[PDB]
Protein backbone atom coordinates (compact mmCIF):
# COMPACT_ATOMS: atom_id res chain seq x y z
CA UNK A 1 0.00 0.00 0.00
CA UNK A 2 2.15 3.35 1.56
CA UNK A 3 1.96 6.73 -0.09
CA UNK A 4 2.83 8.31 -2.92
CA UNK B 1 23.56 23.88 8.50
CA UNK B 2 23.69 20.28 9.90
CA UNK B 3 26.89 18.63 11.16
CA UNK B 4 26.61 15.01 11.61
CA UNK B 5 28.38 12.59 13.79
CA UNK B 6 27.70 9.09 12.40
CA UNK B 7 28.03 7.85 15.52
CA UNK B 8 24.66 9.84 15.90
CA UNK B 9 23.02 7.79 13.15
CA UNK B 10 21.77 4.94 15.05
CA UNK B 11 18.60 3.18 13.85
CA UNK B 12 16.45 2.39 16.68
CA UNK B 13 14.36 -0.77 17.61
CA UNK B 14 10.71 -1.99 18.38
CA UNK B 15 11.18 -3.50 21.43
CA UNK B 16 9.49 -6.94 20.66
CA UNK B 17 9.34 -9.08 24.03
CA UNK B 18 8.55 -12.70 24.03
CA UNK B 19 4.80 -13.26 24.74
CA UNK B 20 3.88 -9.99 23.05
CA UNK B 21 1.08 -9.97 20.34
CA UNK B 22 0.25 -7.33 17.99
CA UNK B 23 -2.31 -7.12 15.25
CA UNK B 24 -0.21 -6.44 12.10
CA UNK B 25 0.00 -7.18 8.42
CA UNK B 26 3.28 -9.77 6.65
CA UNK B 27 4.66 -6.37 4.50
CA UNK B 28 7.25 -8.26 2.89
CA UNK B 29 7.90 -12.34 2.46
CA UNK B 30 11.05 -13.87 1.11
CA UNK B 31 9.72 -17.46 2.76
CA UNK B 32 8.69 -18.65 5.73
CA UNK B 33 11.84 -18.29 7.86
CA UNK B 34 12.63 -14.56 5.99
CA UNK B 35 9.79 -12.11 6.17
CA UNK B 36 8.56 -9.02 7.64
CA UNK B 37 5.78 -7.99 9.31
CA UNK B 38 4.38 -4.07 10.15
CA UNK B 39 2.30 -3.29 13.22
CA UNK B 40 -0.95 -1.80 12.44
CA UNK B 41 -0.64 1.09 14.82
CA UNK B 42 2.32 1.98 12.56
CA UNK B 43 -0.35 3.52 9.79
CA UNK B 44 -0.44 7.41 10.79
CA UNK B 45 3.27 7.29 12.48
CA UNK B 46 4.90 5.88 9.20
CA UNK B 47 2.47 8.19 7.16
CA UNK B 48 3.98 10.71 9.07
CA UNK B 49 7.60 10.19 8.67
CA UNK B 50 6.64 9.99 4.90
CA UNK B 51 5.97 13.32 5.25
CA UNK B 52 8.80 14.78 7.01
CA UNK B 53 11.09 12.59 4.86
CA UNK B 54 10.02 14.39 1.46
CA UNK B 55 9.93 18.24 3.09
CA UNK B 56 13.51 17.23 4.10
CA UNK B 57 15.38 15.78 1.10
CA UNK B 58 13.59 18.62 -1.02
CA UNK B 59 15.46 21.09 1.06
CA UNK B 60 18.64 19.41 -0.14
CA UNK B 61 19.92 20.85 -3.66
CA UNK B 62 20.65 17.12 -4.47
CA UNK B 63 23.95 17.32 -6.16
CA UNK B 64 26.34 14.54 -6.13
CA UNK B 65 29.17 13.09 -4.12
CA UNK B 66 26.78 11.24 -1.78
CA UNK B 67 29.06 7.95 -1.23
CA UNK B 68 26.92 6.09 1.91
CA UNK B 69 29.23 3.59 3.76
CA UNK B 70 27.92 -0.06 3.48
CA UNK B 71 25.29 0.13 6.54
CA UNK B 72 24.71 3.13 6.72
CA UNK B 73 21.26 4.21 7.06
CA UNK B 74 20.43 7.28 4.83
CA UNK B 75 17.21 8.32 2.56
CA UNK B 76 15.79 6.44 -1.08
CA UNK B 77 13.76 7.69 -3.36
CA UNK B 78 11.82 4.42 -4.33
CA UNK B 79 11.91 3.66 -7.59
CA UNK B 80 7.69 2.71 -7.84
CA UNK B 81 6.51 5.91 -6.13
CA UNK B 82 9.14 8.35 -6.19
CA UNK B 83 8.71 8.83 -2.87
CA UNK B 84 11.59 9.21 0.46
CA UNK B 85 11.84 6.40 2.39
CA UNK B 86 14.38 4.84 4.98
CA UNK B 87 16.93 2.50 4.03
CA UNK B 88 20.33 0.55 4.80
CA UNK B 89 23.07 0.61 2.49
CA UNK B 90 23.27 -3.68 1.70
CA UNK B 91 26.22 -3.35 -0.56
CA UNK B 92 27.34 -1.41 -4.15
CA UNK B 93 25.68 -2.55 -6.85
CA UNK B 94 28.36 -0.62 -9.19
CA UNK B 95 30.63 2.67 -8.26
CA UNK B 96 27.48 4.71 -9.32
CA UNK B 97 24.35 2.12 -7.51
CA UNK B 98 23.82 0.30 -4.78
CA UNK B 99 21.47 -2.37 -2.86
CA UNK B 100 19.36 -0.83 -0.47
CA UNK B 101 16.68 -2.27 2.03
CA UNK B 102 14.05 -0.55 3.34
CA UNK B 103 14.13 -0.54 6.59
CA UNK B 104 10.32 0.32 7.48
CA UNK B 105 8.65 -2.25 4.53
CA UNK B 106 10.80 -4.52 4.18
CA UNK B 107 11.59 -5.08 0.22
CA UNK B 108 14.67 -3.76 -1.49
CA UNK B 109 16.37 -2.42 -4.94
CA UNK B 110 19.24 -1.30 -6.37
CA UNK B 111 19.12 2.66 -6.88
CA UNK B 112 21.00 4.89 -9.02
CA UNK B 113 23.28 7.04 -6.37
CA UNK B 114 20.96 10.04 -7.71
CA UNK B 115 18.20 8.51 -5.72
CA UNK B 116 20.06 8.79 -2.06
CA UNK B 117 20.00 11.15 0.09
CA UNK B 118 22.06 11.50 3.58
CA UNK B 119 20.18 11.32 6.36
CA UNK B 120 19.82 13.36 9.73
CA UNK B 121 19.64 12.14 13.72
CA UNK B 122 16.21 13.79 14.20
CA UNK B 123 14.61 11.46 11.14
CA UNK B 124 15.81 8.49 13.08
CA UNK B 125 13.38 8.60 15.64
CA UNK B 126 11.10 6.42 15.12
CA UNK B 127 11.99 3.25 15.20
CA UNK B 128 12.57 0.94 12.18
CA UNK B 129 8.83 -0.47 11.19
CA UNK B 130 10.09 -3.63 9.22
CA UNK B 131 10.17 -6.28 12.13
CA UNK B 132 11.99 -9.53 10.74
CA UNK B 133 10.55 -12.60 11.78
CA UNK B 134 10.90 -16.65 11.49
CA UNK B 135 7.98 -18.62 11.56
CA UNK B 136 7.80 -20.94 14.58
CA UNK B 137 7.50 -24.60 14.44
CA UNK B 138 8.39 -25.10 10.97
CA UNK B 139 10.88 -26.47 8.63
CA UNK B 140 10.58 -26.91 5.40
CA UNK B 141 9.43 -30.29 4.10
CA UNK B 142 12.53 -30.75 1.36
CA UNK B 143 14.89 -28.47 3.42
CA UNK B 144 14.29 -25.56 0.95
CA UNK B 145 10.96 -23.87 0.79
CA UNK B 146 9.55 -24.53 -2.58
CA UNK B 147 7.61 -20.97 -4.64
CA UNK B 148 4.06 -22.79 -4.20
CA UNK B 149 4.81 -22.73 -0.26
CA UNK B 150 4.99 -19.31 -0.61
CA UNK B 151 2.33 -18.91 -2.56
CA UNK B 152 0.26 -20.39 -0.10
CA UNK B 153 1.67 -18.13 2.41
CA UNK B 154 1.36 -15.09 0.52
CA UNK B 155 -2.72 -15.96 0.13
CA UNK B 156 -3.02 -16.92 3.84
CA UNK B 157 -2.04 -13.29 5.28
CA UNK B 158 -2.58 -10.90 1.74
CA UNK B 159 -4.80 -7.86 2.76
CA UNK B 160 -5.39 -9.43 5.97
CA UNK B 161 -4.88 -8.27 9.79
CA UNK B 162 -2.81 -10.72 11.69
CA UNK B 163 -1.88 -11.43 14.91
CA UNK B 164 1.87 -11.90 15.52
CA UNK B 165 2.47 -14.01 18.88
CA UNK B 166 6.26 -13.61 19.67
CA UNK B 167 7.53 -16.92 20.67
CA UNK B 168 11.56 -16.34 20.65
CA UNK B 169 14.32 -13.61 19.88
CA UNK B 170 16.69 -14.94 17.51
CA UNK B 171 19.89 -12.93 16.78
CA UNK B 172 18.86 -10.39 14.15
CA UNK B 173 15.00 -11.45 14.30
CA UNK B 174 11.82 -12.94 15.77
CA UNK B 175 10.59 -16.10 15.71
CA UNK B 176 6.66 -15.77 16.04
CA UNK B 177 3.29 -17.80 14.95
CA UNK B 178 0.82 -15.84 12.45
CA UNK B 179 -2.99 -16.02 13.65
CA UNK B 180 -5.88 -14.65 11.77
CA UNK B 181 -8.72 -14.80 14.24
CA UNK B 182 -10.70 -13.41 11.28
CA UNK B 183 -12.19 -17.01 11.07
CA UNK B 184 -13.85 -18.41 13.88
CA UNK B 185 -11.92 -21.55 14.42
CA UNK B 186 -8.13 -19.82 14.30
CA UNK B 187 -5.91 -20.57 11.70
CA UNK B 188 -1.99 -20.37 12.62
CA UNK B 189 -0.02 -19.99 9.31
CA UNK B 190 2.26 -22.93 10.32
CA UNK B 191 -0.63 -25.58 11.35
CA UNK B 192 -1.72 -24.84 7.45
CA UNK B 193 1.39 -24.99 5.83
CA UNK B 194 2.22 -28.65 8.00
CA UNK B 195 -1.17 -29.49 7.07
CA UNK B 196 -0.63 -29.12 3.36
CA UNK B 197 2.66 -31.14 3.20
CA UNK B 198 4.97 -28.00 2.67
CA UNK B 199 6.36 -27.90 6.25
CA UNK B 200 7.27 -30.27 8.87
CA UNK B 201 7.65 -30.06 12.71
CA UNK B 202 10.39 -29.03 14.96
Amino acid sequence: GRGR
Amino acid sequence: NIVVDKSDLIPKVLTLNVGDEFCGVVAHIQTPEDFFCQQLQSGRKLAELQASLSKYCDQLPPRSDFYPAIGDICCAQFSEDDQWYRASVLAYASEESVLVGYVDYGNFEILSLMRLCPIIPKLLELPMQAIKCVLAGVKPSLGIWTPEAICLMKKLVQNKIITVKVVDKLENSSLVELIDKSETPHVSVSKVLLDAGFAVGE
